[PDB]
């Protein structure tokens, strides 16, 4: 099904009154005073505007935001080195070394996530067996240093620490969904 | 004739572009546009990558139509591996298309305006925009950039109120179009500055590999969403507004058309939108589920091999074309029998149209020339690949 | 230690960690460059805001190159930047004498304390920088002062290298720059009219590499090298030659001394930067030295660069649109003095 | 013509490689004082300046000899 | 599982069928994907006859070049494959047609017969070195104004031979040979086991 | 002088200005349709200056030849116009 | 909202539409959050039963291209029937 | 109070406010991330409130936000733009495109990072780096801003 | 053997072709030197433009030179029309990059894998 859009139908041959109304929209500028009209009344509508420090845009329970390392309630970091995390990172951000601890288990002796590197796509949240590795909802990391970006296995536990009680009311909302 | 460059930094240069104008006086008489400020590689990246780890590069491409181009390597990947999205996948992939060519336009629409010089059309779509992006951030999690139409299917269900707020947002837009609508679309000053200028023929238009809004402004008919259906465009019914004589203003009618007839769609995809499963049930194409992942053997293998190896699609090579929002938007993708590419090569509706300039903008001013790379609504991420 | 793993470009490694005092002043920038370019751990000791030091972040790699907070007067400051530091580099120096720190300080006094901390920390080597020809008894009280100076440190760090550089040529250099700028002043002073004190100067990057090569060399201890330059010349081609890069007249007349070293007193008794200084006259008018010494360049590795060669790029900014296009080739060269 | 010979000559004199000695309008570097295939060319380039004549390489590629260049230059 | 008709996988084969009758001098082998896409493959030489039929022809007219790509297998002794895919806003069908080129045995340009592939041969000769006669201003369009090497070649480096980073000391940016801080870590995917017959 | 005074004080507070702001802080471009612009803006401004002492010659008792002499002034320079439109002047 | 009525028949008349009926700004009709927990469903090979995967696997009973005219009367074919004219819209055929 | 440090104190809290409060940012307009900043110059958050200028060209820009991918042939150009820029003069590298070399780091166009380039003062993470999050980093450039203590250093020096 | 000619026939051909372009570059050195305002001379930039025609002097094949001329001709094409800047021009003089020795023992005393 197709639309004529600015195609003339017909020929509508010049009456004197059309125009004069014509020659009126040329003259006293009628369309130009129209567009005038709208911006005034938009000039009364309320201002969409947040102020920003103080009120903050919605962000719902999947935004990916920044990552961060979960721990078990008990204090277990929940990582075990499957390393397909690093896998499936699409930016070769992730970098995973690890070794047996010394209770026997499995753990990372370093897990780097370079944010610089990372496009924040979220499929390390997907991928993760035991969930440890996580999109954060903080958005708000910005740093002077480019050296502070880069971010080892003490700063994410320590990022996983400070946001676990909303991440976990995040991952809480959508599982059901995943 | 006192070549003169469009240097990047320029605003209606759209960050990266270089084209060395020469100025036989203000009138222009040759345009050599100099684009690859913005190649990042990525068709030689995505062949180090499996397929799943290489749908992002697709929502960075076009960057303002993310879904509808990371719908094209979707269907294409689905292809080669004989496979088909299910039901509900399929009406979402349609809803999520529609809401990205309405933010596209209101893109390409009030971006044209802002180089011309109309500044306040700009700022009330954009705040109509952030509303939208909002649907994109609560179904996937990010404002652009989603990654949610996966290869097989899309990644996962839509939140239980996205689609009463879709309804509210599609209620309310069309006046939001009708705003703008009275505000550019008979000023004296757009017409002027908009009718006559870049005219493409349509003999012309097919061969220089226009395919796009500039393909239908000036009246051919071709339209990838009702021609060759595919997802559900089938099942959903809409009209392309095909322009008339391809002047810059009846390629923006068309585009304000398209918006207004994405609503119909939209409105459509809400109230007949079925129940089901948003992802291919062959844990071999899309990933097992969080629960069976971890409480079933089959599923763990399956989500360990198919995380950290991939699909595995069947060799063969295609070619598939959907109609982003700038126009035909193509992979083509070679395969081997491996879980990552051999080549993808991106067709971008926006590679032809940037050919066009020199054409279209003939025995035309410095000032037309802003216009003519406006209504190509070019993104050099689609164009630079 | 650390072993030098690498192909030899940014992001590679060559085992220099080196405190670097005053890398923010014009020898400095290129100090650190070259270090930076190695792969060198660099730490730069700085006190003026960090919006200053910003030119010298993208030179080295990330985490390669270290900013701390030092105070000359507080001597912990120095204690701190020194403490990881395996290499220190003095280049302290300044041409005003500032109301709270005098050329003694910033010669003498302070690099002193500087090398006597980094012997405390166990630092490998240290290289400290003073004037060419620098008597303990020349007129100009910095170029003594900075006598003084070379004399102290060895006592506080004994086999302490001491490279001695000539007055430096390089782009935002003064030697060059400053005879250049002479335009908006109508005559261009020149004490004797410009004769009779020979001046031999020596590319910036040279005088860099030469210092760099120092830190990464067993064979110089307790050296006081020589950069100098690959041709000598009287000041008179040399102020001159400028003008005639920069294209503008060159109006050579002789000023009695006695009376500039009043004009240098006149704008050094401006509060921002005096352009000119009395110390500053003297050293100009100072002649420079002949060379017989530890060599610098070419002795360190380093074939020293002509002049006229890369004056095209130092004085280009002070053309007029019509010179600018004009090149090295169109304009003639200085003549040398053995003598 | 024999100032037409001293401006081949003068040429040649200035170019580094060629060897004033060797040099004689008999000479012929591309054989004889060991001008390079390109070197040749460059000489061709800087007759063409001196003398404000152009030389198509069909006809330059034949002038080997500075003598040869007079005879071209000649004509 | 897809859904397939076979009515296109007859009407296309047939296609093929005419269009190898037609041109027969030039079309080598002229197969139907199992996703029904022809794919007609000439010898380098029918670049121009064959493309210039299906653009002119009443009973197959091809009129936009959809795209022109090459992909690279450097086993195959003609190293590039460009293919060509063409569309028909007539007949609603695209077929594709593919050549093979070595590196330094040029193809003719079809600038003539399609004006959209000025820039896709460029295109072509910037990222894979293929070169195309009679073209009208062939030159690198994606890459640097100086780079060095044909850069989607399976045969070149991902990262490159040379970075830029701007030096003080001179001023201006300048190239170094790269030396990255984290290689690209090449996971080996392949499994030592195959999926099907095919 | 009046006037003089006011005047100083606004070049004084222009060079106040720009000084602080410079000492706080511490080529063949040719159309002849823009010549030709140039030329009938003279050929205008010129006419405005015939067309600029009308207020007091409206109150001359003459009237009638006034405005006779006014109106084949406008007339012809309109005509003048006229001509530049027919040609391609005016038509950039 | 939150307009006084005059300033809202200001704004409706200059702007020529009942702007208040659709306005922008959204108040509580957007989707509350915390909406319900989502059971979402499972779709089809979730039987326990007739559920071989060997007839449910398109990705590999896929077969290698079928191959016409290898190098190693009878009526002109089109690649497909001729295209079907479009049809004007019949809710709004033109603008 | 009286002493010269309380007035050379309050005086740079004067200029440094007003360096804060009107920065004139300048965005190439590279990759994708400027469409996230066109979001931050829309309604929902404005950056005029701030004192952000839309549109600003180089000659009259305090900071450059480099937003998208730097590839090895718009390197020359940033450099140049930042070099004309006049002197007070501020970065702020968006997306991870820019402040390292994300998605395309591997890549042989793409330099790594926007910091081999130009100096960088507020590095803002994140693939299409939040709008907000851009706010925040230009905000966090306002904390830099009012740290800095310019007249302070040459009274003491 | 049995190659299909690009465009030149045979070296002999070939080589007319190297010589027109070595000419194009010897007349067009000096004009970037003062165009782009590099710091060279255009004496040393003459010897730089014989280096890169030399560094291929070893080519025997017909085919191999004829494409190298068509890559020349558009280098120059990129530096007469100008749309390399300086930064791409002086990348030729590789003015920053510290040079490495190919002495052996130079190499073993500094690198791994030389
Ligand atoms: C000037 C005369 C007064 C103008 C006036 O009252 O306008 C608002 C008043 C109501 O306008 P509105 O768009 O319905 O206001 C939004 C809410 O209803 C009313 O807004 P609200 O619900 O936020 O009500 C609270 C508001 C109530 O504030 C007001 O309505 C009075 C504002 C007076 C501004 C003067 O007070 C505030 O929020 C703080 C701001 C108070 C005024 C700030 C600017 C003062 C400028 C003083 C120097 C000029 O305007 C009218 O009654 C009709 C004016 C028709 C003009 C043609
Ligand atoms: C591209 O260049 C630019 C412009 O030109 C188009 C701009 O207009 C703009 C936009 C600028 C604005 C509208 C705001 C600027 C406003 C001002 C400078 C006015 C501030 C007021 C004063 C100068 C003080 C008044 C007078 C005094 C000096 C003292 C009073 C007695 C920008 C940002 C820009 O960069
Ligand atoms: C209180 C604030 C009032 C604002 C009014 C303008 C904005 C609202 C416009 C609403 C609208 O859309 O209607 C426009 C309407 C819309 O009409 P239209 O363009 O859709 O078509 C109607 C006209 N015909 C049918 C003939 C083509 O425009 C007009 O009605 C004509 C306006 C003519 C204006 C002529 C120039 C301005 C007046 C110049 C003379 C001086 C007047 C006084 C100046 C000030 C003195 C103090
Ligand atoms: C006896 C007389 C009978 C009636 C005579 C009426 C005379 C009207 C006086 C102005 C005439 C202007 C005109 O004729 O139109 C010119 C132009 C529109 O003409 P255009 O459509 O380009 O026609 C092309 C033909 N070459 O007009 C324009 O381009 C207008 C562009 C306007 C851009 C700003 C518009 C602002 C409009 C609102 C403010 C209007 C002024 C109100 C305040 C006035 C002072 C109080
Ligand atoms: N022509 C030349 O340049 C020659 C120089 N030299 C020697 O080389 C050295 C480097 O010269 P150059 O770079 O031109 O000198 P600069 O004037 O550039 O200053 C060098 C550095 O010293 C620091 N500095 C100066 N005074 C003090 C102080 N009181 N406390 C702490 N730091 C201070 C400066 O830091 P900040 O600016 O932050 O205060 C600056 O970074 C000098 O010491 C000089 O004696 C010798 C011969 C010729
Ligand atoms: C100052 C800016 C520097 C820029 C320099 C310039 O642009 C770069 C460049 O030389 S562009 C590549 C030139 N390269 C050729 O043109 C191929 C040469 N081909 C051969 O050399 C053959 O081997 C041959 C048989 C001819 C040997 O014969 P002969 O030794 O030349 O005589
Ligand atoms: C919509 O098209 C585009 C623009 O023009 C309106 C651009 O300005 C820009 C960049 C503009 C700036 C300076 C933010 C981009 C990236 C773009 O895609
Ligand atoms: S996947 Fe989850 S658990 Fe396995 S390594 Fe990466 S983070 Fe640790
Ligand atoms: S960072 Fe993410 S978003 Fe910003 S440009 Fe690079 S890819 Fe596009």
């Amino acid at each position: 099904t197709y639309k004529y859009v600015n195609k003339k139908e017909q020929e509508s041959e010049v009456d004197m009154k059309s125009a004069t109304d014509n020659a009126a929209r040329i003259l006293m500028w009628t369309e130009l005073i129209r567009g005038l009209g709208m911006t005034l009344s938009y000039l009364f509508r309320e201002p969409a505007t947040i102020n920003y420090p103080f009120e903050k845009g919605p962000l719902s329970p999947r935004f990916r935001g920044e990552h961060a390392l979960r721990r078990y309630p008990s204090g277990e970091e929940r990582c075990i080195a499957c390393k397909l995390c690093e896998a499936i990172c699409p930016a070769q951000a992730i970098t995973i070394e690890a070794e047996p601890r010394a209770d026997g288990s499995r753990r990372t002796t370093r897990y780097d996530i370079d944010m610089t590197k990372c496009i924040y796509c979220g499929f390390c949240q997907e991928a993760c067996p035991v969930d440890a590795i996580v999109e954060g909802p903080n958005f708000e990391f910005s740093t002077e240093t480019h050296e502070e970006l880069l971010y080892n296995k003490e700063k994410l536990l320590n990022n996983g620490d400070k946001w676990e009680a909303e991440i976990a009311a995040n991952i809480q909302a959508d599982y059901l969904y995943r | 004739n006192m070549t003169l460059n469009f240097g990047p930094q320029h605003p209606a240069a759209h960050g990266v572009l270089r084209l060395v104008l020469e100025l036989s006086g203000e009138m222009v008489r040759k345009c050599d546009p100099h684009i690859g400020l913005l190649h990042r590689g990525t068709e030689k990246l995505i062949e180090y990558k499996t397929y799943l780890q290489a749908l992002p590069y697709f929502d960075r491409l076009d960057y303002v139509s993310m879904m509808c181009n990371e719908q094209a390597y979707s269907i294409a990947v689905e292809k080669l591996l004989n496979i088909q999205p299910p039901p509900r996948a399929q009406w979402i992939r349609v809803l999520f298309g529609e809401i990205t060519r309405i933010l596209n336009h209101i893109m390409a629409v009030t971006t044209h305006a802002l180089d011309i010089g109309a500044m306040t059309p700009f700022f009330w779509m954009f705040e109509e925009r952030e509303k939208m992006f909002e649907f994109y951030e609560r179904v996937s999690g990010a404002r652009m950039h989603a990654a949610y139409i996966r290869p097989g299917g899309v990644h996962q269900d839509l939140p239980l109120g996205l689609l009463d707020d879709i309804y509210e947002f599609s209620k309310n837009f069309s006046l939001r179009i009708d705003e703008v609508e009275e505000m550019l679309t008979n000023n004296r000053i757009w017409r002027n500055r908009t009718v006559d200028i870049g005219v493409v023929t349509a003999e012309d238009a097919l061969n220089y590999g226009f395919s796009g809004v500039m393909l239908r402004g000036s009246g051919i008919q071709w339209d990838l969403r009702k021609t060759q259906p595919y997802d559900v465009y089938d099942q959903v019914e809409f009209d392309v507004p095909i322009g008339s004589r391809g002047d810059c203003y009846d390629r923006y009618l068309c585009r304000v058309e398209e918006m207004r007839q994405s609503l119909r769609i939209i409105e459509q995809c809400l109230n007949k939108m079925p129940p089901g499963e948003i992802k291919v049930d062959d844990a071999k194409v899309s990933p097992p589920k969080r629960a069976e992942m971890k409480t079933s053997m089959e599923s763990l293998i399956h989500h360990f091999k198919l995380y950290t190896e991939g699909y595995q699609v069947p060799p063969g090579a295609t070619y598939t074309a959907i109609e982003a929002p700038k126009g035909e938007f193509g992979v083509y993708l070679v395969s081997d029998g491996s879980s990552r590419p051999y080549r993808c090569k991106i067709k971008a509706p926006g590679f032809a149209h940037l050919a066009g300039l020199d054409k279209m903008s003939k025995g035309h001013m410095l000032a037309d020339v802003v216009a003519i790379i406006g209504t190509q609504d070019i993104v050099f991420g689609e164009i630079d690949r | 230690a650390v072993i030098p793993h690498g192909k030899g470009g940014r992001s590679s490694v060559s085992g220099v960690v080196a405190t670097v005092f005053g890398a923010t002043g014009f020898l400095g920038r290129y100090v650190v460059n070259h270090l930076g370019r190695m792969g060198s751990q660099v730490i730069i000791p700085y006190r003026c805001d960090v919006y200053d030091i910003m030119h010298l972040r993208l030179m080295g790699d990330l985490g390669q190159l270290t900013f701390l907070e030092w105070d000359a007067r507080d001597k912990d400051s120095i204690r701190k930047a020194v403490q990881h530091s395996n290499v220190v580099i003095n280049l302290i120096g300044r041409e005003w004498e500032t109301r709270n720190f005098d050329f003694e300080d910033v010669f003498v006094n302070i690099p002193r304390a500087i090398a006597q901390a980094s012997k405390e920390a166990g630092v490998e080597r240290f290289i400290h920088v003073s004037h060419l020809n620098a008597s303990m008894k020349s007129s100009s009280k910095s170029l003594r002062s900075k006598a003084v100076g070379e004399k102290e440190v060895r006592s506080v760090f004994p086999e302490a290298i001491i490279i001695r550089p000539s007055d430096i040529f390089g782009r935002e250099d003064r030697f060059l720059n400053h005879f250049a700028n002479y335009r908006w002043f109508l005559a261009v002073p020149l004490v004797s009219l410009g004769f009779k004190t020979v001046k031999q100067p020596v590319y910036v990057a040279d005088v860099s590499k030469g210092i760099v090569n120092a830190t990464k060399d067993p064979d110089a201890v307790g050296k006081t090298f020589a950069f100098t330059g690959p041709n000598r010349y009287l000041l008179f081609h040399l102020v001159k030659y400028i003008f005639g890069m920069t294209h503008r007249t060159f109006i050579p007349y002789p000023l009695p001394l006695f009376v500039y070293s009043w004009i240098g007193k006149l704008f050094g008794l401006s509060p921002f930067e005096p352009w000119t200084t009395k110390d500053k006259v003297e050293r100009i008018h100072i002649s420079d030295v002949m060379p017989t010494d530890l060599p610098g360049l070419e002795d360190l590795g380093v074939q020293p660069t002509p002049l006229e060669l890369k004056s095209i790029e130092v004085l280009r900014r002070h053309r007029t649109y019509r010179w600018l296009s004009s090149e090295i080739e169109e304009t003639k060269p200085a003549k040398t003095v053995n003598y | 013509l024999d100032g037409i010979k001293d401006r081949v000559l003068y040429v040649l004199k200035l170019y580094d490689k060629i060897d004033p000695e060797k040099l004689s309008v008999n000479s012929h570097f591309m054989k004889d004082l060991g001008l390079d295939s390109l070197d040749q060319v460059e000489i061709i380039m800087a007759m063409e300046d001196e003398f404000g004549f152009e030389i198509p390489d069909i006809d330059a590629e034949k002038l080997m000899c500075p003598q040869e260049i007079v005879d071209y230059i000649a004509d | 599982v897809r859904p397939r008709s076979d009515v296109t996988h007859k009407q296309l084969s047939a296609f093929g069928e005419y269009v190898a009758e037609i041109l027969p001098k030039y079309v080598q082998q002229v197969q139907v994907s199992c996703l029904d896409e022809l794919e007609i493959c000439i010898h380098p030489d029918g670049v121009i006859p064959t493309l210039t039929f299906l653009r002119d022809h009443t009973n197959a007219q091809f009129k936009s070049l959809a795209d022109l790509t090459a992909v690279d297998v450097p086993t195959r002794q003609n190293r590039f494959e460009i293919v060509y895919n063409l569309l028909s806003l007539r007949f609603n069908s695209r077929i594709r047609v593919k050549t093979y080129a070595d590196e330094l045995t040029p193809i003719d340009s079809i600038v003539s017969v399609h004006i959209a592939a000025n820039w896709y041969e460029r295109e072509v000769w910037d990222m894979f070195g293929v070169f195309f006669f009679n073209h009208p201003d062939l030159r690198r369009i994606l890459t640097d104004y100086g780079f060095e090497g044909h850069p989607f070649r399976k045969d070149f480096p991902l990262t490159g031979y040379v970075e830029l980073r701007y030096d003080d000391e001179v001023k201006r940016v300048v190239a170094e040979p790269v030396e990255l801080a984290q290689e690209f870590r090449k996971f080996d995917l392949n499994s030592p086991w195959e999926a099907f017959p095919a | 002088m009046n006037l003089y005074t006011v005047i100083f004080i606004n070049i004084l507070l222009s060079l106040t200005l720009i000084l602080v702001a410079f000492w706080l802080p511490q080529r063949l471009p040719f159309s002849m349709k823009f010549f030709l612009v140039a030329i009938t803006f003279l050929l205008f401004d010129l006419e405005i200056a015939l067309l600029l002492p009308l207020p007091w010659a409206i109150q001359t008792i003459k009237t009638s030849t006034m405005m006779i002499m006014a109106f084949i002034l406008v007339t012809i320079l309109s005509l003048g116009l006229a001509y530049e439109w027919t040609q391609k002047g005016l038509e950039w | 909202a939150s307009a006084t009525r005059v300033i809202q028949k200001l704004r409706n008349w200059a702007s020529g539409q009942d702007l208040q009926a659709k306005l922008q700004l959204r108040y509580q009709e957007i989707a509350k959050r915390t909406q319900p927990p989502p059971k979402l469903p499972v779709g089809p090979s979730h039987k326990l039963s007739n559920n071989y995967y060997c007839t449910r696997d398109g990705r590999r009973e896929v077969v290698p291209p079928s191959i016409i005219m290898s190098s190693q009367e009878k009526k002109a074919v089109t690649p497909a029937p001729p295209m079907k004219r479009w049809e004007l819209s019949k809710d709004q055929p033109y603008l | 109070r009286s002493r010269a440090e309380y007035v050379v104190t309050k005086l740079d809290d004067l200029i440094n406010w007003a360096r804060r409060s009107s920065l004139w940012p300048m965005t190439f307009g590279l990759a994708c991330c400027a469409v996230e900043m066109m979001h931050m110059a829309a309604p929902r958050y404005d950056m005029d409130r701030f004192g952000v200028v839309f549109r600003a060209s180089p000659r009259q820009a305090d900071v450059m936000i480099v937003a998208g991918t730097l590839t090895n042939k718009m390197a020359p150009a940033l450099r140049k733009v930042y070099d004309q820029m006049p002197e007070p003069r501020y970065v702020v590298s968006m997306g991870s495109c820019a402040n390292g070399g994300g998605y395309y780091h591997y890549s042989y166009s793409v330099v790594r990072g926007c910091d081999r380039i130009v100096p960088v003062d507020i590095y803002v993470p994140g693939c299409p780096p939040t709008a907000e999050a851009l706010l925040y980093g230009i905000l966090q450039l306002q904390r830099k801003i009012k740290r800095e203590q310019k007249l302070k250093i040459w009274y003491r020096r | 053997t049995s190659v299909k000619p690009i465009f030149s026939r045979d070296l002999n051909e070939a080589k007319r072709r190297v010589r027109e372009l070595y000419r194009a570059w010897y007349r067009e050195v000096p004009n970037t030197v003062h165009l782009m305002q590099l710091d060279i001379t255009v004496k040393q930039g003459r010897d730089k433009v014989r280096e890169m025609f030399m560094k291929n002097a070893h080519v025997t094949d017909p085919r191999v030179v004829d494409l190298l001329v068509i890559k020349g001709k558009m280098e120059l094409q990129e530096t007469i029309k100008v749309w390399k800047q300086r930064t791409h021009v002086m990348r030729f003089f590789h003015e920053t990059e510290t040079p490495r020795p190919k002495d052996f023992l130079s190499k073993f005393y500094m690198g791994h894998d030389p």
